[PDB]
């Protein structure tokens, strides 16, 4: 069974006989789906090493049965049929490297993991930045019935951001290739989305990126309450007399 | 009003606390004027004791309402589907299709709407206890705020129908002439009334006579709104006709003044400057 | 080729131009499409052998002569002679206009006119040609002005043009106090209405001191430029407005209204004309009651085109909206589109699809580069080619209040229409009518119907509009002119000189539109307004008096017809006084319009002030009143309104049509009688539309066969209708309005109508001297005519000081009032239940006496028994709706207001005490059957168990059948209403019960069903009657849920309009036989929950009005003891070792029941409820369980209890 | 309320019905000769024969025409909680669920406090005491992470015993499969 639409309510007749599986994203999955996308481009050693320790599952496990079902056991039944070149130490020695190499990954695998975590602590600030940058871009609709968007859009967005950017090239130390692609994820975005906004709300825009990037920034406070105070000092009650 | 779509990386609380300080500046009743067969005779008298019904009746719906809001975010009471609505109307900040009883700007925000219900309700309350007070005679000396009405266009008609009855005239040989005057609490006349809340647009006034200003608008002091006997008088070209619109969309008309060219200026320039007179900035 | 050859058989329907076709020898069927077909024709003159067409008959008696009359025979071809008519049409219009307009010149070159020369001018020429001939002439001659004038200043030929229009109008003012006929008048009323603005246009140049010829000053004017030598019939007329170059359409436009010329319409022919030169479209917007559809109406008729306005007000036809666009095209027509933004989303874009693709075939046109050598303009309506006319226009009308459709933004030059010149159109028309001081009096009516819509309490049936100022100055004129003749006739019949402009110099204008006013607006006017509008009134007109037209024949008649229906009567200002002048205002709308809305709420006395009217106006007149009380929710929309058979075509006659078809045929020759239609009940928007064209100017029953049913002033359709809510605009408009005010039917009133009638009606006689009474009129001699009469008028001699204005039967009423009760309360309910209770009483006294015929009761008893019987009806019946807690203290408000004796128990409630049939209290505990029922059955009591409730229940059951009212019987449910029914019901052997339960899904088709099934039609001398099959035996319909039937679209279910048509006359109008039936042999009862209750829908006041309503609770516990103590000491007879375990069974059972029933309600979740359905379970499982055992010991009957409770 | 309800059998259906019962009259042994006393004796039968049980949603439901439903049926019909499972009834369903699967291991330890939500769990627990203990605190906390839900206000929907059942099978099987993969 499928539906269209997020937002139903099934009565709960219907709702015993059949259970939910939802594909909608929230900011946990959309940060998930960024730490994804960006453990696995930016950093090619990065990449390789994630990748390496990652295939010690099933993948690995069949590779290695496959042929353990005939290594595993030697015991009876002579035949005089193994003698024609004495070449299978060769072929036993083909899974003993494979055993050795699974051997040594097992061993080593926590400090690939460690350097992975802590390449990621640098990429969280990124990521929270991006679901606010996608969260906010997608409730533009409160501004103007035209400002709708695509989550597909954004993916867009950030793809070209990663791979297809010539600010990239030539390009290896961290920290400077992290800023570069803050700035440009900012700059691609803003002017994606302000080629289709009237001009009345291109400042708009522009005001919310900023305050995501103070609020994702670090080394300086958020400037949270002063934001706040200064917003909705208009909403709240103004007492007279004061 | 951006972030209420998907930015949830609590309202309830906040608007329980908004609510007990709404509660705490809506005034709690507002009495209904006692009438009388002698003063039901008053036109001013009829136009006051209609409005104070209608204000109100919009006073209690508000207040229970207000309760309902308080009880359910107290947990004494719950709201449903249609009201879990209302619930988010509040907290985006558009104003519902339950709460247009009457003339207001169009698409404001909910809390200067109340606020500017509490005014209008604290001036008819003044009203309404002037009239316990005294009568019908005091509700002709006591100064009544233009744009703080329901229906000031009843309000005037009815400041005309109190001066027909005054000097038994017809409703056909009676003309308005406008005089704001810098003077507060001035001598009014039987035919005079006394209206605030006027301010003026891209002009300002000197002695009941005109000026171009660079302000964006001027504080209108108390003007006297005078019903005299329309004579077969020439127009003079010295003088001009505004419209008083009650707000700033300016999308409907109240009445119309003449006001008076002073030095040398066409009044095509007022024209062009869009001289308009309005009771809500 | 059927359009190319007459494209005038398309906007009447495809079976209609069949008819045509194959009925060619048929003009009177032929004649019936001309009142929509033209712009103001209604019909044709034809020869006797009809070979000729004579001329053109109009709606209002026009006969128009031909100056070269069509002959039909020698042109066989219908299309042809079609077309030939037309044209000929077109031809005699162009002659007689040019002889008209050169008597018009020697008319407008003479200082002085002869008015019987110019009035049989008037009456020679038609009216459009007269208004077009008075155009031209005036036209022509400032023209001749400019022309001599050539630059040289000269203001001489202005002044001698502005002196004849002025001579003129002095003419037309001084001859416009004479009488003439409708006609003539209007043609009198349309020259002055164009004179006037032609007098406008002149004082403008004059001021503007124009010298040019070619000058726009003047080029922005009403323009007729005519050529009397042209050859071409259209082109000898041109139009020109500015820019553009027109020519006058030659079309006979009848006698259609000419709307003034003001400055709006100015500006707006302006707009539009410069617009259809350019090609363009026009597209004016604006509130409602500004002009902008009459004013399109108004240019179509000075420009002559056939104007045909297509509304769409929720009555709109997307297959005929396609050919109304091809019908426009093809013979050049005005088509304004009336709220056009008020249509719906798919077809409101194909239509303005349909418009715009119009709008660029007419924009064809515009350039020059497109000559007009050769034009094959092309245009799509549904895939087909038409062409359109150089002179057709699309008036796309809107209604803010959005704006102009997003593909008719750029297409139409839009105008805003915003605030007419109200004043003007009063000074024109006062000036017009022939008012001597129209500007002061219009400039002083002009704030007063805004000065009305401002301070007036805002209701529906209110309205102020300036299609209402129209209709008041046209009351106004015609009450003018009626003045003129009497006081003509009085100075006649006196001895003095008759001078008809001295005494109209003399005479009170003022009092004359002050009183049209009243006359047309206060008796739509609730009591709560009338001082506020009356001070309103004095000070807009100060010293003005508006005095009522007086009729004291018409008050004689009605105060001999009010003694006779048993009423009260009062000459204003008195009891009686609001309901005289209600009726009175209800003649003079009768005599004015012919038919009018009863508006009243229930308990309001409509139907009396019809009925006393018509009974009045009978011993006035001499004229025979017949009423005819057609229900229009009695009976669906095809059998109120007629039907066709889908084969084999036959007319079937509903009921309406049936009537209409009688009326107009006569055998009986009712034109020189009166009938009256009624539609008793609320009104309904879906039976009107079928009523539009008969209550129209049209006046016809419009069928799809084709006959033509006509409306002579014999025909008034009058309306009872509780409340308009929800009623279309069109309705209010139409109809007059009396509105009934509920403070007219007084209290007072309801007591002398109840004490009257019991004085002066036999009881028991029934249908013998229902039809006695055309025989004699007092029955001298016999003041006795019954004992039970003397019992009735001893009865209601002593009960007179208790009906009196502040008595305490008005004090418990109006203290019921603030009360509550279940079901929607009404005065007339309560007031009612108590007089048949009253009736009841006397029966109860006739009964005795006949048992006992040694001595009937004396003065003492008779008095002691009748106050008694008195407090206990007006209990039950203002408390009997309500729960037990407030009945209660309604009897303590009873006992603390009362003064008649009560019983001296202080801790029991007085409902609970019976009346005796001596003069004294006794409760009814003390005769309670105390019955003992078999073992066999207990748990299923098919009898009660009497108890208090039970034995109060089934004798005021027995009390509201003998009277044969119905009676509805509300409470909670599982209290034992449907029981107590069926047990009271089936005691009596004097009727029989057919039980049915209404679904929510019923119609009585199901109650003509069991009427069928269960009785039969007999045919009397005295009409028809519906009678059981059974002889002697009456039938009582049962009713299990009266609430259950759903409502329908509009708040008002036809299974209890049926039911108060039934109790209200005592008949119905059958359906395949269409004639009326009495009820000879029938009652009606019912049983309901309150309606608070989900499924419960409140019933209408309509029906509430009549029957009264009791309130079965649960039993409580002195009931519940003593009917299951009975059930449990007659069911513990299983077991013979237990006879002494009864009472503590019984006791713990009920106890436990009302303490569970105390802990657990509803309100926390929606299934904790509790009644004696549950406990009759209980007693069923202990019986059940305790049946198949021979012996059990006390321990397990208590385990058995233990677990059935459990 | 009746036995009946007036309007089923009227026209050739009455005169067919009343032949029938007429025809089981005789059949069974008791003599009907009007037909209002045979109309009666066939009302008998059916209040007699036929009963009508409901199988429908809790107190939740306002959108049918039953809705929350009428007081006349509240009233008219006699009541019964049917309820949620307990945790008793948890513990049982859980039991003898999975007991077919091969789940015995004797190596398992009791701590000093054992988290049960079963109040009459055997002390000491085994495997299988543990297992299904598990398996009912899971059904727990999918309750009461709901009932957070919903007073947070987030969009929440009725769990069921069904999904419980659906749980423990799920369980079961995963296990079946996973030593059938070993
Ligand atoms: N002249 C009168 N004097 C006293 N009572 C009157 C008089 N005319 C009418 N009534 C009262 O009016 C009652 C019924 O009048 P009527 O049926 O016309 O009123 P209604 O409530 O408007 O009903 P409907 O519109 O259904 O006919 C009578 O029972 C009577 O008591
Ligand atoms: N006071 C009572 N005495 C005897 N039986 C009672 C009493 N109250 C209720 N009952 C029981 O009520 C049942 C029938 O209910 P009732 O007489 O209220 O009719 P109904 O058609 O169910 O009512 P409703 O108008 O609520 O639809 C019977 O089984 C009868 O035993
Ligand atoms: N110049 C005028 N002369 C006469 N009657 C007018 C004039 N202008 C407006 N009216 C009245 O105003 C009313 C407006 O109604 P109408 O034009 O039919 O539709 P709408 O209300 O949509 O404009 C008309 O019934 C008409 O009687």
């Amino acid at each position: 069974l499928s539906t269209r639409d997020p937002t139903v309510e099934f009565p709960p007749d219907l709702c015993s006989r059949v259970t939910f599986v939802n594909f909608t994203v929230t900011r946990s999955s959309l940060q998930s789906q960024c730490l994804n996308e960006v453990l696995k481009a930016e950093r090619p050693d990065v990449d390789e090493k994630r990748s390496d320790l990652l295939k010690l599952q099933g993948e690995f496990q069949l590779r290695l049965r496959q042929l353990e079902k005939s290594l595993l056991q030697a015991l009876n039944e002579v035949k005089g049929r193994i003698l024609d070149d004495d070449t299978i130490i060769t072929t036993l020695e083909n899974l003993k490297r494979e055993a050795a190499e699974v051997t040594r990954k097992v061993e080593e695998t926590d400090i690939v993991m460690q350097e992975v975590e802590t390449v990621s602590q640098q990429y969280l600030p990124l990521s929270t930045a991006c679901s606010s940058i996608y969260f906010t871009m997608e409730s533009l609709k409160q501004i103007h019935f035209l400002y709708q968007y695509s989550l597909q859009f954004f993916l867009d967005i950030y793809h070209n951001v990663l791979y297809e950017n010539p600010n990239l090239k030539g390009v290896t130390d961290h920290t400077q290739r992290l800023s570069i692609i803050t700035k440009d994820l900012f700059q691609v975005a803003f002017n994606r989305v302000a080629r289709g906004m009237l001009h009345q709300d291109h400042i708009t825009f522009a005001m919310l990126l900023a305050r995501i990037k103070l609020k994702g920034t670090v080394g300086e406070p958020t400037y949270d309450a002063e934001f706040q105070h200064f917003l909705r000092g208009n909403e709240i009650v103004l007492s007279a007399g004061s | 009003k951006m972030q209420m779509l998907e930015d949830e990386d609590a309202w309830m609380r906040t608007l329980h606390t908004t609510a007990s300080n709404w509660l705490h500046l809506i005034p709690q009743t507002l009495s209904h004027l006692k009438r009388t067969v002698e003063n039901i005779k008053d036109p001013l008298f009829r136009f006051f004791e209609r409005e104070v019904k209608m204000g109100a009746k919009l006073l209690q719906d508000v207040r229970q309402d207000l309760a309902d809001v308080v009880q359910v975010c107290e947990g004494k009471k719950k709201q449903t589907n249609y009201l879990r609505t209302l619930i988010n109307e509040l907290v985006k900040g558009i104003l519902p299709r339950s709460w247009s009883h009457y003339t207001v700007p169009a698409g404001m925000t909910v809390i200067q709407w109340v606020s500017d219900f509490s005014e209008r309700i604290k001036q008819l309350q003044n009203i309404s206890l002037a009239a316990a007070s005294g009568g019908a005679k005091e509700l002709k000396n006591i100064h009544v705020c233009l744009g703080g009405l329901f229906v000031p266009e009843a309000y005037i008609t009815a400041t005309r129908q109190y001066v027909a009855q005054a000097n038994s005239w017809s409703l056909e040989e009676l003309c308005l002439e406008v005089n704001v005057t810098t003077s507060q609490g001035a001598t009014l006349d039987a035919c005079s009334f006394g209206v605030t809340g006027l301010k003026l647009q891209g002009a300002t006034c000197n002695n009941n006579k005109l000026s171009l200003s660079n302000a964006i608008s001027t504080a209108l002091p108390l003007t006297q709104l005078r019903w005299v006997k329309q004579t077969n008088t020439e127009k003079k070209a010295s003088v001009v006709t505004l419209p008083v619109y009650l707000n700033f969309t300016r999308a409907d008309l109240i009445f119309t003044v003449d006001f008076e060219i002073a030095t040398k200026e066409d009044p095509r320039s007022f024209y062009e400057r869009g001289v308009a007179v309005l009771c809500t900035e | 080729r059927e359009r190319s050859s007459f494209p005038r058989f398309y906007f009447v329907g495809d079976e209609d131009l069949l008819e045509i076709i194959g009925n060619s020898k048929n003009v009177a069927k032929l004649q019936k499409h001309f009142k929509k077909m033209f712009a103001g024709v209604s019909s044709i003159i034809l020869n006797e052998d009809n070979s000729v067409v004579l001329g053109i008959s109009s709606r209002e008696g026009e006969e128009v002569m031909f100056k070269t009359p069509v002959s039909i025979t020698e042109h066989p071809k219908i299309n042809e002679w079609l077309t030939l008519v037309e044209k000929e049409m077109r031809v005699t219009l162009a002659k007689l206009l040019a002889e008209s307009v050169t008597e018009v010149e020697i008319f407008g070159k003479a200082t002085s006119i002869d008015p019987n020369t110019y009035i049989t001018w008037i009456d020679k020429y038609q009216a459009q040609l007269v208004v077009l001939s008075a155009q031209i002439a005036w036209s022509e001659n400032v023209e001749t002005a400019l022309s001599s004038m050539g630059g040289g200043g000269d203001a001489a030929p202005l002044h001698s043009v502005l002196s004849n229009v002025e001579v003129t109008l002095n003419v037309l003012a001084d001859s416009v106090l004479m009488e003439q006929p409708p006609l003539r008048r209007r043609k009198l009323e349309h020259l002055i209405t164009e004179l006037v603005h032609q007098r406008d246009v002149t004082r403008s140049l004059i001021k503007s001191k124009i010298d040019n010829a070619k000058s726009f000053e003047w080029l922005s004017q009403m323009r007729f430029y005519f050529d009397p030598k042209q050859t071409d019939v259209l082109q000898q007329l041109s139009i020109q407005m500015a820019n553009a170059k027109f020519n006058y359409g030659f079309e006979y436009l009848g006698v259609q209204d000419k709307l003034v010329q003001t400055p709006l319409t100015d500006r707006c022919y302006l707009t539009m004309t410069q617009a259809l030169e350019a090609r363009l479209g026009g597209s004016p917007f604006g509130p409602a009651g500004t002009g902008k559809t009459e004013s399109v109406k108004a240019l179509g008729h000075q420009l002559g085109r056939f104007v045909l306005v297509f509304n769409c007000d929720e009555t709109f036809d997307f297959q005929a909206m396609g050919r109304i666009f091809v019908g426009l095209c093809q013979v050049g027509a005005w088509g304004c589109f009336d709220e056009f933004n008020r249509l719906e989303e798919r077809m409101l874009s194909a239509v303005s699809q349909q418009v715009q693709c119009i709008q660029e075939a007419l924009r064809e046109h515009s350039n020059p580069n497109y000559d007009k050598t050769s034009a094959p303009i092309t245009c799509e309506l549904l895939n087909k080619q038409v062409k359109v006319s150089p002179d057709m226009a699309i008036f796309i009308t809107m209604n803010p209040g959005s704006n102009l459709p997003d593909n008719l933004k750029k297409l139409f030059r839009s105008l805003a229409m915003t605030k007419p010149d109200r004043q003007l159109i009063a000074q024109v028309m006062l000036y017009s009518q022939g008012f001597r001081t129209a500007e002061v009096l219009a400039n002083k009516i002009v704030p007063f119907f805004k000065l009305c819509d401002e301070q007036l309490s805002s209701q529906s049936h209110y309205d102020f509009g300036l299609r209402a100022l129209k209709s008041v100055l046209v009351s106004a004129g015609n009450v003018k002119r009626e003045r003129i003749q009497k006081i003509k006739r009085e100075k006649e019949e006196r001895g003095e000189a008759v001078d008809e402009g001295e005494i109209a110099e003399n005479l009170p204008e003022q009092e004359i539109l002050i009183q049209s006013v009243c006359e047309t607006m206060v008796p739509k006017l609730v009591a709560e307004d009338i001082p506020l509008l009356f001070s309103l009134l004095s000070d807009v007109f100060p010293g003005v008096q508006y005095h009522r037209g007086e009729m004291t024949a018409l008050r004689e008649e009605l105060k001999k017809v009010c003694q006779e229906m048993y009423l009260t009567y009062g000459d204003g200002e008195e009891v009686g006084g609001m309901w005289v002048e209600k009726v009175l205002q209800l003649y003079q709308i009768t005599q004015i319009n012919h038919g009018l809305m009863m508006v009243g709420p229930s308990g309001s006395g409509k139907s009396m002030a019809w009925r006393v009217l018509l009974k009045a106006l009978e011993r006035l007149e001499g004229v025979e009143g017949v009423a005819h009380i057609i229900d229009p929710k009695a009976i669906s929309k095809d059998h109120l309104y007629g039907t066709l058979d889908p084969n084999t075509r036959e007319w079937t006659d509903g009921l309406f049509t049936h009537v209409l078809r009688k009326i107009i045929d006569s055998v009986r020759g009712e034109l020189q009688k009166r009938q009256w239609i009624v539609f008793d009940g609320d009104v309904d928007p879906e039976w009107v539309e079928n009523l539009n064209s008969v209550l129209d100017d049209n006046k016809l029953l419009t069928l799809p066969n084709g006959e033509r049913l006509s409306l002579p002033p014999n025909v008034r359709i009058m309306f009872e209708v509780q409340d308009l809510k929800y009623a279309t605009l069109a309705t209010v408009s139409r109809c007059g309005m009396v509105w009934f005010s509920e403070d007219v039917l007084s209290t007072d009133m309801i007591f002398n109508n109840f004490l009257a009638r019991l004085r002066s009606i036999p009881l028991d006689e029934g249908e013998d001297e229902a039809q006695r009474r055309r025989k004699g009129k007092e029955d001298e001699g016999e003041e006795a005519a019954s004992p039970m009469l003397q019992i009735q008028r001893d009865a209601a001699t002593i009960m007179q000081p208790y009906f009196t204005s502040n008595g305490l039967v008005t004090k418990a009423l109006e203290h019921a009032f603030q009360l509550e009760h279940i079901m929607d309360l009404t005065r007339l309910r309560c007031l009612g239940s108590l007089f048949s209770m009253l009736h009841q009483a006397c029966r109860n006294v006739a009964q005795y006496n006949a048992n006992h015929p040694d001595f009937p009761m004396q003065i003492e008893q008779l008095e002691r028994y009748i106050q008694r019987y008195l407090v206990y009806a007006i209990l039950w019946s203002l408390s009997g709706d309500s729960r037990l807690k407030m009945r209660a203290e309604l009897g303590e408000y009873i006992r603390r207001i009362t003064t008649v004796p009560l019983p001296t128990a202080p801790n029991i409630p007085i409902i609970d005490y019976e009346v005796s049939i001596s003069g004294e209290w006794s409760p009814w505990q003390a005769k309670v059957p105390q019955i003992e029922v078999e073992t066999h059955k207990v748990a299923a009591p098919d009898v009660v168990v009497p108890t208090l409730d039970t034995v109060r229940h089934e004798a005021l059951l027995y009390t509201w059948l003998a009277e044969h009212k119905p009676l509805v019987l509300c409470g909670p449910p599982g209290s034992g209403k449907t029981m107590t029914l069926f047990s009271a019901l089936r005691a009596l052997p004097d009727m029989e019960v057919v039980g049915l339960n209404f679904s929510s899904a019923t119609t009585p088709e199901l109650l003509l069903k069991t009427f069928d099934h269960y009785c039969e039609y007999r045919r009397t001398p005295n009409g028809v009657v519906l009678a059981p099959v059974q002889l002697g035996k009456w039938l009582v319909l049962f009713c299990d849920e009266i609430n259950l039937p759903d409502m329908d679209k509009y708040g008002t279910q036809r299974v209890i309009s049926f039911i108060r048509q039934m109790v209200e006359h005592g008949g119905f109008y059958r359906t395949s036989d269409q004639t009326w039936v009495k009820l000879e042999r029938i009652q009606f009862v019912g049983a309901c929950n309150p309606p608070t209750d989900p499924g419960r829908k409140p019933l209408s006041h309509r029906f509430l009005r009549h029957v009264p309503v009791v309130y079965v609770d649960y039993p409580g516990p002195a009931s519940l003891t003593q009917i299951y103590g009975t059930f449990n000491r007659a069911m513990l007879r299983l077991i013979p070792s237990l006879r002494t375990y009864a009472e503590p069974l019984t006791a713990a059972m009920v106890e436990f029941y009302t303490m569970s029933q105390e802990r657990f309600t509803q309100d926390t979740q929606p299934h904790y409820i509790y009644s004696p359905r549950e406990m009759t379970r209980w007693v069923r499982g202990i019986f059940e369980a305790l049946r198949p055992l021979e012996t059990l010991p006390v321990e397990g009957l208590i385990r058995i209890w233990a677990h059935e409770a459990l | 309320a009746n036995g009946e309800v007036p309007g089923l059998f009227e026209g050739d259906e009455y005169a067919t019905l009343m032949t029938q019962c007429k025809e089981g009259a005789q059949k069974e042994g008791l003599m009907l000769d009007s037909h209002e006393e045979l109309y009666k004796w066939f009302t008998s039968q059916v209040i007699r024969n036929l009963h009508v049980v409901f199988t429908m949603n809790p107190s939740s439901e306002g959108l049918k025409d039953r809705a929350a439903t009428s007081p006349a049926l509240f009233n008219r019909c006699v009541l019964n909680w049917f309820g949620d499972w307990s945790t008793e009834a948890l513990y049982q369903v859980g039991k003898e669920f999975t007991s077919k699967m091969d789940l015995e291991k004797p190596n398992y330890i009791v701590p000093d406090y054992m988290p049960v939500v079963y109040d009459k769990l055997p002390q000491p627990p085994s495997h299988r005491e543990a297992i299904v203990n598990s398996c009912v605190f899971v059904h727990q906390t999918l309750h009461q992470a709901n009932a957070r839900l919903a007073k947070r206000g987030g969009r929440t929907m009725a769990i069921t015993p069904r999904h419980y059942l659906d749980f423990i099978n799920h369980y079961a099987n995963l296990f079946h499969e996973k030593r059938s993969e070993l």
